[PDB]
């Protein structure tokens, strides 16, 4: 809702900052396999638990 | 790339190709069998008449439910349609083959489309919603294409 | 005008000025 | 309901020779080769003497001016770049003032360029005729009509060749701008020549090498009083001094240090995350152009004043514009303006002259600073280098400032660019005045022009590379 | 200048806290340069100054 | 095929020459367009097309 | 005094803005200054050398052309 | 707190403060709008500290 708590606003903030693509400088590394970000989340389909 | 049929004379023969073309494979196979032996002015004119519904495309192998039209009595067939997306894909590809026969220095007004084949590309997957909470596949049937024209005077 | 023609005209003008100097010296002498 | 000025000039434009732009992008090495060839031709023209000049030891009124204009007296480059600079200044000022409305259409732009070229050629013809008629090469009656016509034709052809070479370089056959390259090369040549010239000039006491370094070595080798000879080389009254060379080097370093001052604005690609670039707003944002415009205007004023004094002696307007006297004070004849506006505009030769005439020095300093600031402000508006235009370029390049819309970028740029322009122009004028007072070889204006032109050329070279 | 922990052990508690109170201001000015946009020569000095503060507080404790 | 490879340079040069000629004709038509509004629209489309070509070249290289 | 204030205020604003510009200007690092100075020196040397040689070569030619 | 903020801008920048209004962003950090005394000019203390 709009009557969040602090622990929840902070958990949503973390779940917002984990929701960004891999940095472009990161697959010229040597021991690399990550083609893309697979841990992404869409607000419509998956509902963050809680 | 590795085509299926190699031309009998590379200098007076031009190539073209298409990969993962979001068309229908059955429609493209039929509008390719209609074009299979024409001359490239006959072809561009035909495909334009097909887009304007002045001529049709006889549906011979994939003709389930495909209704009967009057413009198919030139091909001795009864069923036919007017695939527009598939008369425009192998028209932008006939344009590519034109611009490759000018890059090869051929006579565009003497080119006969000699080899033309359509294959089946990897299906793309979506999902529909049916009764009783069931989900079904809604897959797409794309196609590969590859043609070879040739000067034949 | 092409760049090569511009260069040729400049060189011809320089040569003409040298020729004019030579002719002036011959006329004075 | 004004008939278009460009339309009036359009029939004349057809006669004008225009260099065809290259159909193919020229290779960088080829561009370097074209620039070298054009520079070599320019230097050869700078060294070739005009035909038929009668050898007159007449005062050079414009000696300071020639270095700035890349002009050598008695050579095909006597006019130098002055007509081209004057025509550019006039045409740009007219466009900025909106007296001539230039349409965005290519026909209008082509007409504008053709008109500027035609005006440059007309100015070249007028100046060449004026110089011949003023007796700078000898009395016109003594030279004869044929020689005067030949000299005028030669000057016209040399100016046309210079204009074509500049067009060739600007159109992308070569590197940078031909006018800038010519000015920089002429200043560098003059400074190197004064430093290392092996020519001997007969001062009344003795034959003295013109080149400061060569004279220093010769004096040190030939004189028993090595310390006295070194002091004489440092403080020679009549020839370029080692102290003057040191002053020039100090000025050169100071100018480079000021040139390096910039304000970096952080710009990010909107398309690509994490791409940080800086937009450098230089302290000398408007470049040497304010100096070039000021010097061209002053040069035209001096030429007009000298002509008016020569033809209409004793008129009050002529005296107000300038009175010229040829001071052969133990030196090659130099015509100095001793009264009038030209006198106030002329730089004082030394701190001693500044002490003698403090009002003149103050007026000159104020005029130089004010003119440089005014020209810089006007130039930004005329050039399309205003904060709005820079923001438009950034938008075209898809570069966006972090957290700021393109309009915000315009506001931020508008905060800095006018201040940067005006302060840079003031600093440039102050540096020029300081170098002139220090007596730097090649002039304070010349040293500033050379340093900034070289820096811009180097930036162009690095960017292309 | 490379701040080594060796030449930090002889100095006095307040001759250390003045270095701390100067390095923290250099941090604040670098975390400001980071947000205003600054040269990488400066940005890379953050890892050097956070560790200089770490060395100082380590010798202090 | 070997002969065509040997002749490969000439075909590229000819294609470049014909693209040039085509660009020259397009430029001439734009110059020759009497109506200033039409000329500006054609010019803006041509310039935007060039900009799109430059962006596309950058994107392909990228 | 109104005319004096009218002249003083734009100049005072300009001075304040100039101070702001100078304060935000990045001063060149010693390495950057050395690189710029070296590049400028190379360009100056090349142009001056070419001009000096061209002038020296032309001087005998000019003496022959004009002297005689 | 708004008290620690007030008494720490009056230490890092030596500028008396009119009021402080904090808010925690969805990012997680605590934005704070500090309003300077009437005579003190924000634009001219941001000119000083760098942001301008
Ligand atoms: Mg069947
Ligand atoms: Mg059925
Ligand atoms: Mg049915
Ligand atoms: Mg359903
Ligand atoms: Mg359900």
């Amino acid at each position: 809702s709009s009557h969040k708590t602090f622990r929840i606003k902070r958990f949503l903030a973390k779940k917002q900052k984990q929701n960004r693509p891999i940095p472009q400088w990161i697959w010229m590394k040597t021991g690399n396999k990550i083609r893309y970000n697979s841990k992404r989340r869409h607000w419509r389909r998956t509902k963050l638990g809680l | 790339v590795r085509y299926s049929l190699d031309p009998e004379n590379p200098t007076k023969s031009c190539k073209s190709r298409g990969s993962n073309l979001r068309v229908h494979f059955k429609n493209t196979r039929e509008t390719a069998q209609a074009i299979k032996g024409m001359h490239i002015r006959k072809a561009t004119k035909y495909l334009k008449d097909v887009t304007l519904k002045k001529q049709c495309v006889p549906f011979r192998r994939y003709n389930g439910g495909v209704g009967r039209c009057a413009q198919a009595k030139q091909w001795g067939w009864t069923q036919g349609r007017w695939p527009k997306k598939s008369a425009e894909f192998l028209l932008h590809m006939l344009k590519n083959a034109e611009s490759n026969a000018e890059l090869k220095g051929l006579d565009v007004d003497s080119l006969v489309i000699e080899h033309i084949q359509v294959n089946k590309a990897p299906k793309m997957r979506r999902r529909t919603y049916r009764a009783h909470g069931r989900i079904n596949p809604y897959m797409s049937s794309p196609c590969h294409i590859e043609m070879i024209l040739t000067e034949k005077e | 005008v092409g760049p090569v023609p511009v260069l040729v005209m400049s060189l011809l003008f320089i040569a003409s000025v040298f020729m004019l100097h030579i002719w002036g010296k011959y006329t004075r002498s | 309901m004004a008939i278009k000025f460009l339309e009036v000039i359009k029939p004349f434009c057809v006669i004008l020779p225009e260099i065809q732009k290259p159909e193919r992008k020229i290779q960088f090495k080829e561009k370097v080769l074209w620039t070298a060839i054009t520079l070599f031709i320019f230097l050869v023209c700078c060294q070739i003497p005009l035909f038929g000049i009668m050898s007159s030891d007449s005062a050079d009124p414009f000696y300071w001016m020639r270095v700035i204009l890349a002009s050598n007296r008695g050579t095909l480059m006597e006019l130098g770049i002055s007509p081209i600079v004057t025509s550019g200044l006039i045409m740009q000022l007219l466009a900025g003032a909106k007296i001539i409305e230039v349409g965005d259409t290519p026909k209008d732009r082509a007409l504008f360029n053709g008109a500027q070229k035609l005006f440059g050629m007309i100015i070249t013809i007028g100046q060449s005729i004026v110089y011949v008629m003023t007796g700078m090469y000898g009395d016109p009656s003594e030279m004869g009509a044929g020689i005067c016509l030949l000299i005028t034709i030669q000057l016209f052809v040399a100016g046309l060749i210079v204009l074509l070479l500049d067009e060739l370089l600007q159109k992308g056959y070569g590197l940078g701008s031909g006018i800038s390259l010519f000015i920089a090369t002429n200043i560098c040549e003059t400074i190197v020549w004064k430093a290392f010239s092996p020519t001997t000039v007969n001062t009344g006491r003795g034959m003295e090498f013109e080149g400061a370094i060569i004279a220093l070595f010769h004096l040190l080798a030939t004189r028993t009083d090595k310390v006295r000879a070194l002091r004489e080389a440092f403080y020679r009254q009549n020839l370029p001094n080692l102290m003057n060379l040191i002053a020039t080097i100090f000025v050169f370093a100071v100018v480079i240090y000021f040139q390096g001052f910039r304000v970096d604005l952080p710009i990010k690609s909107a398309r690509y995350r994490g791409q940080y670039n800086t937009y450098p707003i230089k302290l000398f944002y408007t470049s040497n152009i304010p100096i070039i415009l000021q010097s061209a205007l002053v040069s035209n004023l001096y030429v007009i004043s000298q002509m008016l004094s020569a033809r209409f002696s004793g008129n009050l307007l002529v005296s107000l514009l300038g009175t010229w006297s040829d001071t052969s004070s133990g030196g090659p004849a130099r015509a100095y303006p001793v009264g009038g506006l030209c006198h106030y505009l002329s730089p004082p030769e030394s701190f001693g002259s500044v002490l003698e005439d403090p009002v003149h020095a103050v007026v000159y300093i104020v005029f130089m600073l004010g003119s440089c600031a005014f020209f810089s402000k006007t130039w930004i508006e005329v050039s399309g280098s205003s904060a709005k235009d820079v923001a438009k370029q950034l938008k075209e390049q898809q570069m966006v400032m972090r957290g700021h819309r393109e309009t915000s970028m315009v506001h931020e740029l508008n905060r800095y660019i006018p201040t940067a322009a005006a302060f840079g122009g003031l600093c440039i004028g102050a540096l020029s005045v300081l170098a002139d007072f220090l007596g730097a070889i090649g002039s304070g204006t010349g040293i500033l022009l050379a340093v900034t032109i070289i820096y811009q050329y180097f930036e162009i070279f690095v960017k292309e590379q | 200048a490379k701040i080594k922990a060796r030449d930090l052990r002889g100095k006095k508690k307040e001759e250390l806290l003045k270095q701390l109170d100067d390095l923290k201001v250099e941090l604040s000015q670098l975390r400001v340069a980071k947000v205003t946009g600054g040269a990488a020569s400066k940005l890379s000095k953050i890892r050097v100054v956070r560790k200089s503060i770490a060395r100082v507080l380590t010798v202090i404790n | 095929e070997n002969f065509l490879k040997l002749t490969h340079v000439q075909r590229q040069e000819a294609a470049q020459s014909r693209r040039e000629e085509k660009k020259r004709a397009e430029k001439e038509r734009i110059m020759n367009e009497e109506d200033p509004e039409k000329q500006r629209r054609l010019e803006e489309a041509a310039l935007r097309r060039e900009q799109k070509k430059l962006e596309k070249k950058q994107m392909k290289m990228k | 005094m109104d005319q004096v204030m009218q002249f003083v205020e734009p100049s005072r604003q300009f001075v304040k803005d100039s101070i702001r510009l100078v304060k935000r200007c990045t001063k060149p690092d010693r390495k950057e200054f050395q690189k710029i100075a070296m590049a400028t020196a190379i360009g100056f040397a090349i142009m001056g050398f070419i001009g000096f040689f061209v002038k020296l070569i032309h001087i005998p030619i000019n003496n022959i052309i004009v002297g005689g | 707190n708004k008290h620690q903020i007030k008494q720490a801008v009056k230490k890092l920048y030596d500028i008396d403060v009119a009021k402080v209004n904090t808010l925690i962003r969805p990012d997680g950090e605590k934005k704070a709008y500090v309003r300077l005394a009437p005579d003190y000019d924000a634009l001219d203390v941001a000119n000083k500290i760098g942001i301008i």
